């Protein structure tokens, strides 16, 4: 155990405790490690030296262990440099095969784009007249949207939680910067209005029965003014609320917690509507679809479920990870779900057929943040090693590594144009990366040769006063919002 | 203390640098609770076999009969992949266009008239 | 420190409650480990009717628990609920005061009033003003 | 875990004569369960975003492994106590292990802290981090001043507000001095404005000008960001002058404020001897000047009163030793003011203030080192200055101690 | 129905545990303070449980009063099916 | 240690008491 790599140190101390058989018969992570196959991507120039040392009968038993417990995925390339092999390894069942990263992925946006999926591929919901009224005032915000680039650096407005002696575990902001949710360790969700417009519930059923519909202003006549606060507390989780997700129509808050339930809170009645009990284990993340019907929740039981807000049971179970599904993110076309995890892999999952279409390995710690580019062509992932790895989706080969952060990168977001990727970590820093010069260049070998572009891609660091940057949000006029819970 | 200084080395061997001072005190409280329920069951198993000395096979029996009930684990990978392919074969249902607030049947939701007592 | 006073304002209120319940037809000058034992069983008892009466009402599709959800919760903890109207009408019954509030002044800050600069059009008016 | 701790537990339970292989079998099973839980409690620490591993993480890690987080007691029926935890107990090793049951009732409960609120601020304004308190930190060329014109305008506004034309303007300017983080690199110009001001402001004894400057000094001192002991060589002779100087204006009308001018100056003087302290430079130098102000014969009584105020506010040990021997000179000075008829001078007012301060300071010094016995006429061995009234002050101090 | 007639008499009768402390541990478990008389029954049911243990540990102290010990709580909770633990550290 | 920067700050090397205006006239 001493002649192992330094990034396996937390993996070996779980093995030093395992000495008996019955200790391992109830671990369920080393039980799935013993039955699976390590993938072990090696080149054909090095596999010829390996097979000329194993096919002989002088060794004849370590060759039997290799061909029983290890897959070997061979690819043709020029040999990678030690600092290029270091960039793309670090995961159990590491460096997956290129035959997994060759499926056709519809990474384009919906409405021609040849990479775009059809509208009737995934049965997405209709666009209502109130939802069409939202996009009318959304493009008024896009009129004032600034082009950020490397010159016009954005202004960051930090929304710190001051007291927060119950530990803040989850933040979400609506797509228009109007609500901010807070998931806390005292089993509460707290919605704050940030615009000068108090949070109102709709009137009770006796008050709605006396008013008339039709009219012209029934989206204002139903809002109760007797209930109007700058803060609404939501009770009902029996555990710390780890995920928080708004719906794009600004109703329907989502929250997941340690008790194994995902909860759908209304934002018109400010009560709980549904409790989705599919996990028996802590659900570490949830997110609504960007069209607002489906939602994905990943938990401690090493799956991610796809729900639809209409069924008590899920529709898709994404069950290929070997550890906890820490993150679950939808694609901007919502045909693909990216699930980062604690076994140092990021996996894209097609919503049709539930198949894993991409496997992104190369992180050294559990992935704690994912985000997609607004193009849909790229994916930024962050983990506990302080590395932000930028992945292609049509190709799925990494090499672009942003390595400025020190501690766990817990929040990533691209700009509304895509000009800047913002990264927030436990180093109490909000780093800004040039997300245009990072993708400027973009196979038959599976890699593009690692450069060290991190210094060039930095635009600023922005140290925060003792406050870990839990969330990062981009206003539609390209203004960075961040929320932290000052410690 | 003696047993409390070894507890700070079990955590430091697991890389736990920062911890509360009440963390050591209640892992010792769990370790004491775990050994006084192995050895309590060990002399129950020794009296079953009718021997006056609790020897090592009694503790081997009391460990593996307490680990068969107490310390469970998530579902296995061959069990998760069987219930996945049984579930992922069913095609996705279509959506009614104007059904309203899309919810499960009302016996699976938390939307009931939700009564309370009259104050008198 | 107001950080640990979030927990110690309510756990040291439960210590006065057990000290007031062990004096009613009972003790003076108890052992120290016997008081932190009994106030740990008291916090774990309020937290167990919290989790179980919420579970019994939400099983019946409701969100806030009635009386019929607690008299089934206390039955499942073995309480014999009928003896409780006689316990409430003691002559030894006492009331323990609630804990004090950290922000006694509430509004003691004169503040520093400085205004300069406006907002660019990508920042709406409801965000804080640009500083001096 | 060591096996020689597992045999102690076994023989203290009734299970004697256990083999070493039986005892080694116990300490690899329980050391795995500690390792299994501490690896599982690190999951709650990493999703709680606290990198702390609090005491509650093991309560949820135990409940996750279907073991009661109950500690110190185990219920075989489970119905009274389920997987809800009892948050253990407050623990110390150095405890008393026995308390009185009315000691826990009579202690005041701790204050419930403030609820969670959402405040917004600015980390970055178009790339630059602002210095708000929510943020952490051959002809030679024509040179530029090291202050900006916003900084120079700020200095002009703060100094024209600190001369106290309007009180709300002063108070903000004083709070602005008290918490501006960027007030370094402007501090030479503030120290020079203070120092120069007091010296041309005692040419005519303008009390407000001085009371405002002393409040500016106090607002300069409690600012935590700036480095002051490079400038204290200008600050200290300014406060010394305020306390030990004669009053050119009419003393009787404002001598009440003059006592406060000496009250504010002696406060900031002992705060300056509390900070900035190295061996035998600052505190002993002002102590020596105060004592030779006192032992000087035929003083101005304004200066004498100021010197007394300075020597009085120096702390616990200073006053007792310094006053002790003087218990006769003060009385003789009071007797001279009393005998000479001259009432239109300020000597009588100075004498009354000095005697009251000396008496009041004596009462704690007497209350501090000795019992309150014979409080009627024993003080007549100390010339009978405060006597029974001093005894009453000591009794009031004792009542305050009882209230504490 | 006696227990309905009992709870309707709890607008008065402040119990031994405050409702700011009983309501705190109820809010921790999702139980929210809709009716303040509902809190006072839970505060009374938690008093009666602790009082029944301290009244039965007194009988195990008279046979061996004036001090409650862990060797009095041990047989008192043993008929309840609760094995209490000595710190032993 | 006598070469420490503070030793040379003029608060610790100047009889600034003489400056305090004693009855200026």
């Amino acid at each position: 155990h001493g002649d192992q790599e330094c990034y396996y140190q937390d993996d070996l101390r779980v093995l030093s405790s395992l000495t008996k058989k019955e200790h391992m018969k109830g671990n369920e992570t080393m039980l799935d490690f013993r039955t699976s196959k390590f993938v072990l991507r090696i080149s054909r120039d090095s596999y010829q030296l390996l097979k000329r040392h194993l096919q002989e009968k002088q060794n004849n038993q370590i060759w039997n262990i290799v061909q029983e417990h290890l897959y070997i995925d061979i690819f043709d390339g020029m040999p990678r440099s030690k600092q290029q092999i270091d960039a793309m390894v670090g995961s159990l069942a590491g460096e997956a095969k290129r035959e997994a990263n060759k499926s056709k992925v519809f990474f384009g946006l919906l409405k021609q784009d040849p990479n775009a999926p059809p509208q009737n591929r995934i049965p997405l919901p209709e666009l209502k007249d109130s939802d069409k009224l939202d996009k009318i005032m959304n493009m008024k915000e896009t009129t004032k949207r600034v082009r950020l680039g490397p010159d016009c650096l954005p202004s960051i407005c930090f929304y710190t939680f001051l007291n927060a002696y119950q530990g803040l575990t989850a933040v979400d902001v609506t797509d228009d910067s109007s609500l901010i949710a807070g998931g806390f360790a005292d089993s509460t969700v707290r919605v704050w209005s940030v615009t000068p417009k108090k949070l109102r519930s709709v009137k009770q059923a006796s008050d709605l029965s006396l008013i008339d519909k039709e009219s012209d202003d029934v989206l204002e006549r139903i809002m109760d003014e007797k209930t109007a606060s700058e803060l609404k507390i939501l009770y009902g989780h029996s555990g710390p609320v780890y995920g928080a997700s708004f719906s794009p129509d600004r109703n329907y808050l989502l929250s997941s917690s340690e008790d194994g339930t995902v909860r759908l809170w209304s934002l018109q009645t400010f009560t709980c509507l549904v409790g989705y009990k599919g996990h028996n284990y802590p659900v570490w993340d949830t997110q609504f679809s960007p069209y607002g019907y489906y939602f994905v929740s990943g938990g401690h039981d090493r799956v991610a479920r796809l729900w639809a807000t209409d069924h008590y049971q899920p529709l898709r179970i994404f069950a290929g990870h070997l550890a906890d599904v820490n993150c679950t993110r939808f694609h901007p076309n919502s045909n693909y779900v990216a699930t980062g995890s604690a076994d140092r892999t990021v996996r894209l999952w097609d919503v049709l057929n539930g198949n894993c279409v991409r496997i992104f390995t190369g992180h050294k710690g559990p992935i704690h943040s994912l985000t997609f580019s607004p193009n849909g062509r790229f994916l930024a992932t962050g983990a506990t090693d302080g590395r932000v790895l930028l992945w292609d989706i049509g190709h799925g080969l990494m090499v672009g590594e942003l390595k400025g952060h020190t501690d766990t990168v817990c929040s990533l977001r691209f700009s509304r144009d895509g000009e800047i990727l913002a990264s927030g970590s436990m180093d109490n820093t909000v780093r800004l990366w040039d997300a245009i010069k990072a993708f400027e260049d973009l196979t038959a070998t599976g890699h593009i040769n690692l450069p060290e572009n991190s210094q060039e891609l930095l635009l600023g660091t922005y140290m925060t006063k003792s406050t870990p940057v839990v969330h990062l949000h981009f206003t539609r006029r390209n203004l960075v919002l961040a929320a932290g819970a000052y410690s | 203390p003696k047993d409390a200084q070894m507890m700070a080395q079990i955590l430091k061997d697991m890389g736990i640098t920062e911890y509360e001072p009440r963390v050591i005190n209640q892992m010792l409280e769990f370790a004491f609770r775990y050994v006084t329920t192995i050895l309590d069951d060990a002399k129950i198993y020794s009296s079953h076999a009718k021997k006056a000395t609790v020897d090592a096979d009694d503790v081997r029996l009391a460990i593996q009969c307490r680990a068969d009930q107490s310390f469970t684990s998530p579902p296995p990978r061959d069990f998760l992949l069987d219930i996945a392919r049984q579930r992922n074969q069913t095609p996705l249902p279509l959506i009614k266009p104007y059904s309203g607030p899309r919810l499960p049947p009302d016996r699976y939701c938390l939307t009931a008239p939700n009564y309370r007592l009259k104050s008198l | 420190n107001p950080a640990d006073n979030y927990h110690l304002a309510r756990r040291r209120t439960l210590q006065v409650v057990v000290s007031s319940l062990l004096t009613e037809a009972g003790f003076e000058s108890a052992e120290k480990a016997s008081v932190e034992t009994l106030t740990e069983m008291l916090q774990s008892y309020i937290s167990e009717i919290g989790r179980s009466a919420k579970s019994y009402c939400e099983h019946t599709a409701r969100t806030q628990p009635t009386l019929s959800d607690i008299v089934v919760t206390l039955v499942e903890m073995g309480f014999n609920v009928d003896t409780l109207p006689a316990y409430a009408k003691r002559s030894q019954r006492m009331v323990i005061t609630a804990p004090p509030v950290t922000n006694q002044p509430v509004t003691p800050k004169a503040l520093t009033a400085g205004q300069n600069r406006p907002h660019p059009p990508h920042i709406p008016s409801h965000f804080p003003e640009f500083p001096d | 875990l060591p096996s020689e701790s597992m045999k102690v537990v076994a023989e203290s339970m009734g299970i004697a004569q256990i083999q070493e292989e039986t005892c080694q079998l116990l300490t690899d099973e329980v050391s795995y369960r500690i390792k299994e839980i501490a690896q599982d409690a690190l999951k709650f620490m990493h999703m709680g975003k606290r990198q702390k591993l609090t005491t509650s993480d093991i309560d949820y890690a135990l409940k996750l492994k279907n073991v009661e987080p109950l500690y110190g007691f185990h219920a075989q029926e489970f119905i009274p106590f389920r997987f809800a935890s009892g948050g253990g107990r407050e623990l110390y090793f150095y405890e008393e292990k026995e308390v009185d049951l009315s000691d826990i009732i009579n202690t005041p409960l701790p204050r419930v802290p403030l609820d969670v609120c959402l405040k917004a601020h600015w980390l970055s304004i178009e790339g630059c981090q602002p210095a708000i308190p929510e943020n952490p930190p051959r002809l030679k060329p024509r040179s530029i001043h090291e202050l900006s014109v916003e900084q120079q305008l700020y200095y002009k506004e703060i100094t024209e507000a600190c001369v106290g034309s309007c009180e709300a303007k002063r108070a903000e300017a004083l709070q602005s001095i008290a918490t501006d983080p960027g007030l370094y690199q402007m501090l030479p110009r503030f120290s020079t404005f203070i120092s120069e001001g007091v010296r041309v402001n005692v040419v005519q004894n303008n009390l407000a000008l001085l009371i405002y400057l002393m409040r500016m000094v106090k607002a300069l001192m409690d600012n935590p960001t700036l480095y002051l002991e490079k400038y204290v060589h200008e600050l200290i002779p300014a406060v010394m002058t305020c306390i030990v100087s004669r009053q050119l204006c009419l003393r009787p009308d404002v001598d009440n404020h003059w006592a406060l001018r000496d009250f504010a100056a002696r406060l900031v003087a002992q705060i300056c001897k509390h900070f900035s302290t190295t061996t035998n430079n600052i505190q002993s130098r002002i102590t020596k000047t105060f004592t030779k102000s006192w032992v000087d014969e035929k003083t101005p009584w304004t200066t004498r009163y100021g010197s007394i105020a300075g020597l009085a506010e120096l702390g616990h040990d200073v006053i007792k030793t310094l006053i002790l021997p003087r218990l006769q000179q003060e009385g003789e000075r009071i007797r001279s003011v009393l005998d000479g008829p001259v009432l239109s001078n300020i000597d009588r007012i100075g004498a009354d203030h000095v005697q009251s301060l000396l008496l009041k300071h004596c009462a704690p010094v007497l209350a501090k080192l000795r019992p309150p016995p014979d409080n009627q006429d024993a003080y007549r061995a100390e010339f009978g200055s405060l006597g029974p009234l001093l005894c009453s002050q000591v009794v009031k101090a004792r009542a305050q101690a009882a209230l504490q | 129905t006696p227990l309905v007639d009992f709870l309707m008499q709890l607008e008065d009768y402040t119990p031994t545990i405050p409702d700011a402390v009983t309501g705190y541990y109820l809010n921790r478990a999702g139980f929210e303070a809709s009716d303040p008389r509902i809190i006072r029954l839970i505060s009374l049911a938690a008093q009666k449980f602790i009082s029944d243990i301290a009244n039965d540990a007194l009988q195990h102290c008279k046979m061996k009063k004036y001090t409650l010990t862990m060797e009095d709580l041990t047989p008192a909770l043993s008929e309840y099916g609760i094995n209490v633990k000595k710190p032993h550290y | 240690d006598l070469l420490a920067d503070e030793n040379f700050l003029m608060v610790t090397q100047l009889h600034w008491e003489d400056d305090i205006i004693w009855d200026g006239e």
